């Protein structure tokens, strides 16, 4: 085609998504972790990982509220993974490597996993 | 604005 | 913070989004622009759009499933907007930047009506 | 990934 592009568009978009999210605006899923709830938009959920694009379009899970994960997932775990998906900056630390790189292979984030493939084999 |  | 950062995060969550629109998933809302239908995600309306923020956080317009826009509205205007909003790509010509800028105005879409400006300017 |  002929279009023009905005290069900051992308990541101002992803901006406003996480305005909504720390605002608990238009939130439509709660994700329990152990005993840890986590709000978040089903589609931002999707559009990061496999696992949640493979839940939400199946035909019944599509219309659920709550989703409970595995009980071996770490919450801390999650939550860096939930920021990365909202804001595209993943918190990794030699302390929360191993829970981050088991719950990112969990929710099928296959950057995520080869960073911390990368990191681990570098110490 | 860039043309992509 | 010591975060690291995926470059290419925001564009892929965008492109999923956009996936997920020309499928028709959890699209949660219809925009009618004279006779003409536009199906969308109100989170994405809202990260891109003044008018849509300003419309998705009222407490009784954030339920409604269905908004008509202003009769002045050009459907093609307003499908050029939506394409750039899910794309960061703009088809901005001589025969549609007349109807494009007074959509993106109507909007609230600050980025399209400086370059809208800047391009009549031009001619 | 970069150094932000
Ligand atoms: C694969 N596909 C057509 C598609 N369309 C829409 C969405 Cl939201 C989607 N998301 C998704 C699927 C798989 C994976 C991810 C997102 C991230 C990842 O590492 N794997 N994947
Ligand atoms: C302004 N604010 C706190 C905010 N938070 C969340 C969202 Cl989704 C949002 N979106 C929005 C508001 C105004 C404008 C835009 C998006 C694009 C624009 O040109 N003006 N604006
Ligand atoms: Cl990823
Ligand atoms: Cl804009």
């Amino acid at each position: 085609d002929s279009c023009i592009q905005f290069t900051r568009h992308a990541s101002d978009v992803l901006l406003n998504l996480n305005r909504l999210r720390s605002r608990d605006i238009l939130t439509d899923v709660v994700i329990v972790v152990s005993r840890e709830q986590f709000r978040a938009h089903k589609t931002v959920l999707m559009a990061c990982s496999g696992l949640f694009y493979s839940i939400f379009t199946d035909q019944l899970k599509c219309n659920l509220s709550v989703i409970n994960l595995d009980p071996e997932i770490n919450p801390e775990g999650f939550c860096i993974l939930l920021d990365f998906m909202y804001t595209s900056r993943l918190n990794l630390r030699e302390g929360n490597i191993m829970a981050v790189m088991a719950t990112a292979m969990y929710l099928q984030m296959e950057h995520v996993v080869d960073t911390c493939r990368k990191f681990i084999k570098a110490s | 604005w860039v043309i992509p």
